[PDB]
DNA sequence: GATCATATTGTCCAGACAGT
DNA sequence: ACTGTCTGGACTGGTCGGCGCTATGATC
């Protein structure tokens, strides 16, 4: 529901990129561009980037206290 | 033995003796479910 | 123009798939139901007439309101899903039919009077979430992706599988080898009464007629002449003119001509049904069996019976022509001859048994309070007196019970299923499932078996294992099935169009007959233009879509049939003219821009649903550049052809059928966050991806079905290789830091419930930390975790055996019990949320989810999308795991062996599109017959600098050479299982012990033990191991001690008090020995005893 | 209101049996 | 002595998990 922290692969961080690769990806240009000049350049990364879908906010809604 | 309980939909605090409760819902908004308070007492959870 | 592409007519399917859904067939179904069903059940019953003098009622229009519960105080509130499953409620709204009074045949002023409550389907018309938004269903804590039309039953959601019955009042013909027959069946039905009529004919020539609860076949001319026919001319031209015809029913009619009258046959119906009975008695009893069971569906009156002996006719020519070669056998298999019986006609039938015992009910009670108060009373207020003699409860315990067992009036079970929340995709193959009424160890092999009506309609691969096989399939996603029309209509404007009544032109060997929905209505002079006009009629939009006509032109005979009835499983398809497809590149324009919806790309003709009769007719064209002249159809989305789950499989083309069937059932049983409300639900079992992802190589189907916003899976980097033997035999290797990074992390939720039940008396159950005096005590650090509320704290670690909430029971027949809610032994978890609330008794409800942390491990079961699955055989450690020269630690090994064993090549398709699409950027599609080709996947691999074959150099993570082999490795989606195997670990010494005979219990929830079978047993003989098998069966599963007299045999009795043995049977007081025997024996020897058999045990010396 | 007797009586293979 | 017909019995094992049911119309 989250992005991961860490690559599933090498363990290389790529939650912090990932809102601005996602943010780039709705402005309508390439991801794979926008994965390169991020510097994920591995494509275990990229497959980690690209294949997570956010979905946190669709369970925030729902309270549980 | 009463407790403190969080309404379901308003979430505010709910007040009510589960011992001799003749009807258990949220006074406030009219709800009939409850939701149990998680307690202050500090867990530890391992890190993976 | 262009040729047109299959993009568009995907962006047609997608834009069909928005406007109706997934679930059309239960929502409209129940809303036909809703609309109309209640009404036909209430004027097909009419009125009730009690036992009072010159009084009766008559039942007025019956309406539902919306969704509410009255609570234990008597306060009405609104009800919704949510709040019913969490309380344990059915969703259910009430029932208000006005009853009016009448009183020496004037009509008295309408009662409305609440009758029960019928449930309601999710997401239906009469439900409270019918056109909310998904900001309104977030408020009402529903997940706006739920589909929907499944009933909530005590809180646990109910979907109604569809059933493939075969076609109410048509006849299908066929021939037994065996038996060396012409047999035809009709299956009539009548006010959910079935009947089955049957006309045969033998060897000899004679035609039978078998009619239910009649023992014996009886002769059809005697059938014939009873049913209001008397001279044989009227039998001869009661069915055909044809000159073999009228011979075969001259041999029939001498052969029968013993009897001529119609009391003679009815006397022997009557005799054959009750022998030894009055001659008067058997002419009323069978009297009222032809009324009542010779084809109900023709009607009950005997005006009608002359009526029946025509439709008997119809019957006679069919077994006749079979017989005699002038017309082919019916496929009992084929879809045109094949109905699906939906949630909304059987809810009707429970409704109706519903309606018919409340209705009794009623009627009891008017008498009963008309003989105690007398008439007096029951008419100073006749608006009081019907109300107070109805109970709604009677009607509604009917129903819901039905709906909660499963179990239908009428013999037919397994209506209602539990739904399945395993993920998404479970969920919609649940609701999109239909059943057969054969059973399930009966060899159908040509009903099992995939028939070639099932294109568009049936699922070709999607099927379960097992004894399920066959019988159970899915609905296509194309799939569509037709609703209710008023068929008078219909039959007015085919009297209209042309088409010669019945009664009016005798049928005729150069006239087109005309069948509608199965029944004869007349003979028209051209059958092909009447089909062609009715055809231009229905593209023009002047009739509704639902009206099927299909033209059958043999050399011997000539028919029309025309279809407008429920159960029809359709398709869409685009019409073709001169070659020219019907849908141009405007209409897929309006329908990118919105302008134009699906039903008016319908309304225009351009594309039209065609059943499976229709069909017949009909040339289809699989591609648009493949449409010729003569093709009549043209395909929408050959991809369309499978199932929901089916379409998760990329490129099943490549795959084989078994491999694509284990896929698509395995895609049912991943884990992922299915439902995004997962933790306000009080499911008893879930299962929760903590990184679910959506697969690099999906169908496009997949984004417009919703399982790219439900992923219940993700992308593993896996590299095809032999690593020491522990991926062999469909195993696979995992690699224990993406295992330490989240990779596949999953979370079981189990929900316990404690209700504090009232029992009789005043005495109830009490929510309190029970005392160590009492007994029961389980243990002090059991109550650990318990508050004084006797309530688990949220946040709190559990084992098994821990105490969740502290009940305490009212002692039977002392101190009060022990009834605390305990975790499972075999289950621990962290204790996730405790909900309290009442039931609808008013009795408090706590209930206490418990989420579980399952870290993958050796075991747990992960499987491909390719029918790909195995357990993992190891934890390899990143270090020893080997790399790729790119620097690309695989997350996953498996096996060389099993990828060109089971002709998987698919898999390996889908591993180079995920390779490419990583490494683009851009998602790769793997749809059906339109996806990325092969080879344009190679081509961009090349591109990207990797091996066209995807095999990578890879060194050894623990000697750090080079492979001597490119090791194949690529991304490919790996979902795990709900079969972890810390759910199925299983182990028990000693412990609790069946009350009846002595052994260990069932399962694994109670510590049950292990069934050493009827085939261990005989292994053991086999094996040769005398006293291993003595001590398996007899020394460690009830072994025991009996006291047996020497003298007759019989079970000896120890008495304690008195501590003497003896036998009572025969006294030997001293000629009693002990022998160690099992107790499953001695229980044996009881039921012998009880079944008034006496066995003598003769004893002998051990040595 | 709180109790209480009664609560209805699918196929295929093999062995035994009237019929000719 | 043959022949078709009526009647009777069985339909691989095991396991995981769930759902749900086992009263009522008179009587004082
Ligand atoms: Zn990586
Ligand atoms: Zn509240
Ligand atoms: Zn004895």
């Amino acid at each position: 529901m989250i992005v991961p922290v860490r690559c599933f692969t090498c363990g290389k961080v790529l939650a912090d990129k990932y809102y601005e690769f996602k943010k780039r990806v709705e402005a309508g240009e390439d991801p794979g561009k926008v994965l390169d000049d991020l510097g994920v350049e591995r494509y275990c990364c990229r497959r980690t980037l690209l294949s997570h879908v956010e979905l946190i906010d669709q369970v925030m809604v729902y309270k549980v206290y | 033995a009463t407790a403190v309980y969080r309404c379901a939909k308003c979430g505010k605090e709910v007040e009510l003796d589960l011992a001799t409760a003749r009807e258990v819902r949220c006074p406030y908004c009219g709800s009939k479910i409850l939701y149990k308070p998680r307690p202050r007492v500090a867990r530890r959870v391992k890190a993976i | 123009e262009p040729t047109l592409t299959p993009d568009e007519l995907w962006l047609v399917m997608e834009s069909y798939w928005k406007e109706k859904g997934f679930v059309r067939q239960h929502l409209d179904s129940y809303n036909a139901f809703i609309d109309h069903g209640l009404q036909d059940v209430v004027n097909e019953f009419g009125e009730v007439v009690p036992d009072i003098p010159n009084f009766k009622v008559k039942f007025g229009k019956i309406r539902i309101g919306q969704p509410e519960f009255q609570e234990a105080q008597g306060q009405r509130r609104p009800l919704y899903p949510m709040d019913a499953r969490i309380r344990n409620l059915t969703y259910s709204a009430p029932l208000y039919l006005e009853m009016i009074p009448v009183v020496n045949g004037i009509e008295q002023e309408p009662v409305e009077v609440r009758i029960g409550e019928l449930p309601i389907m999710l997401k239906s018309k009469a439900c409270r979430l019918y056109g909310l938004s998904d900001e309104e269903l977030i408020k009402l804590g529903e997940d706006p992706k739920d589909p929907g039309g499944y009933f909530i039953i005590n809180g646990s959601e109910r979907v109604i599988v569809s059933i493939e019955d075969l076609a109410p009042n048509k006849t299908l013909v066929e021939r037994d080898e065996r038996q060396n027959k012409v047999v035809a069946k009709v299956f009539s039905y009548r006010h959910g009464y079935r009947a089955l009529i049957t006309v045969e004919r033998k060897k000899d020539g004679i035609l039978y007629v078998t009619i239910p609860n009649v023992p014996k076949p009886v002769k059809f001319v005697y059938v014939m002449r009873a049913l209001g026919l008397l001279t044989d001319k009227e039998i001869v031209e009661a069915v055909s003119d044809d000159p073999r015809i009228q011979q075969v029913l001259f041999d029939n009619l001498e052969d029968a001509s013993d009897i001529s009258t119609q009391e003679e046959a009815l006397d022997y119906i009557g005799r054959l049904a009750l022998p030894g009975q009055p001659k008067e008695y058997r002419l009323r009893r069978a009297e009222h069996i032809i009324d009542n069971n010779l084809l109900p569906h023709m009607g009950v009156d005997p005006e009608n019976r002359r009526a029946k002996a025509y439709y008997l006719g119809m019957m006679a020519l069919k077994v006749l022509e079979l017989s005699l070669g002038l017309r082919g056998e019916d496929d009992k298999d084929h879809y045109a001859n094949k109905r699906l019986k939906l949630a909304g006609d059987l809810l009707k039938d429970l409704f109706r048994v519903a309606f018919g015992q409340l209705v009794k009910d009623m009627q009891y009670q008017m008498t009963k309070t008309y003989q105690r108060k007398g008439e007096r009373y029951t008419f100073e207020n006749i608006q009081r007196f019907v109300r107070n003699s109805i109970r709604p409860d009677v009607l509604s315990e009917r129903i819901e019970h039905a709906l909660a067992t499963g179990s239908w009036p009428g013999g037919r079970t397994g209506v209602s299923q539990l739904l399945d929340r395993t993920n998404y995709m479970s969920t919609l193959s649940h609701l999109r499932r239909v059943t057969s009424p054969l059973s399930r160890d009966q060899p159908h092999f040509e009903a099992r078996d995939l028939h070639g009506t099932h294109w568009g309609r049936i699922c070709p691969t999607e099927t379960p294992e097992g004894p399920n096989c066959g019988l159970v399939k899915n609905l296509a996603l194309m799939s569509q099935i037709t609703t209710g029309i008023p068929e008078r209509e219909v039959r007015e404007y085919l009297m209209k169009m042309g088409v010669v009544p019945i009664e009016e032109r005798r049928p005729a060997p150069g006239l087109y007959r005309v069948y509608l929905n199965g029944v004869l209505i007349g003979t028209v002079e051209d059958g092909r233009k009447l089909v062609e006009r009715i055809r231009a009629d229905r593209r023009a939009g002047k009739i509704s879509d639902v009206i099927n006509v299909a033209l059958y032109e043999d050399e011997e005979v000539k028919e029309v049939y025309i279809n407008s009835d429920d159960g029809r499983v359709r398709r869409p398809l685009i019409v073709v003219e001169n070659g020219k497809p019907k849908l141009t590149r405007e209409h897929v324009e309006g329908i990118k821009n919105g302008t134009l919806t699906w039903s008016d790309l319908i309304r225009m003709g351009v594309i039209e649903y065609l059943d499976a009769e229709e069909e017949e007719n009909a040339y289809v064209a699989t591609w648009p550049w493949e449409v010729t002249e003569e093709h009549t159809h043209l395909e929408l989305m050959p991809a369309a052809i499978l199932g929901i789950p089916a379409s998760l499989v990329p490129y099943p083309e490549h795959n084989a059928a078994p491999r694509n069937t284990y896929g698509a059932g395995m895609a049912k049983q991943s884990l992922g966050l299915g439902w995004a409300n997962f933790r306000i639900r009080v499911d008893t079992r879930g299962h929760l991806m903590h990184y679910p992802q959506v697969p690099l190589v999906n169908s496009r189907i997949m984004k417009a079905v919703g399982f790219e916003d439900r992923p219940a899976g993700q992308n593993f980097v896996v590299a095809v290789l032999s690593y020491h033997g522990y991926n062999m035999e469909d195993a696979v290797i995992i690699n224990k830091a993406s295992i330490e990074r989240g990779l596949a992390r999953s979370t079981f939720f189990r929900t316990y419930e404690a209700e504090e039940k009232r029992y009789l008396g005043g005495q109830k159950d009490n929510f309190e930390v029970p005392s160590p005096n009492i007994q029961g005590y389980l243990g002090e650090k059991y109550y650990r975790h318990l508050d004084e509320d006797g309530l688990i704290f949220p946040e709190s670690k559990v084992e098994g055996k821990d105490v969740l909430v502290g009940r305490t029971s009212p002692p039977r027949f002392q101190g009060r019990r022990e009834t605390s809610v305990t975790v499972r032994p075999s289950e621990k978890g962290v204790v996730d949320k405790v909900i309290v609330t009442e039931t609808g008794d008013g009795t408090k409800l706590v209930k206490v989810t418990v989420r579980d942390l399952r870290i993958p491990e050796l075991g747990d079961k992960f499987a491909s999308r390719h029918g790909q699955k195995g357990v993992i055989g190891l934890i390899v450690p990143q270090e020893d795991m080997p790399w790729t020269e790119s620097g690309i630690v695989p997350d996953l090994i498996v096996n060389p062996h099993g990828i060109p064993s089971r002709m998987t090549v698919g898999q390996l398709i889908e591993a180079i599109g995920g390779k490419v699409a990583s490494l683009t950027g851009r998602r790769v599609d793997g749809t059906a017959f339109i996806g990325e080709p092969e080879e344009k996947l190679r081509k961009e691999l090349e591109e990207l600098g990797f091996k066209h074959s995807g095999r990578e150099i890879m060194y050894d993570g623990i000697t750090g050479r080079r492979l001597e082999a490119d090791i194949f490795i690529g991304v490919i989606y790996y979902q795990r299982l709900h079969h972890m195997v810390a759910d199925k670990m299983h182990a028990r010494s000693r412990g609790p012990v069946q009350v009846l005979t002595k052994q260990p219990t069932e399962g694994r929830a109670r510590e049950g033990g292990l069934r050493f079978g009827e085939m261990e047993r005989d292994v053991l003989i086999g094996h040769g191991a005398a006293m291993l098998l003595i001590e398996r069966l007899l020394e460690e599963s009830d072994k025991t001690e009996v006291w047996v007299c020497e003298s007759c045999g019989h079970l000896a009795l120890e008495d304690k008090r008195r501590g003497k043995v003896y036998c009572p049977v025969c006294g030997e007081d001293e000629r009693i020995s002990k022998v160690e025997m099992s107790y499953a024996f001695k229980l044996l020897l009881d039921e012998l005893k009880a079944m008034v058999i006496r066995p003598s045990l003769r004893l002998k010396d051990r040595v």
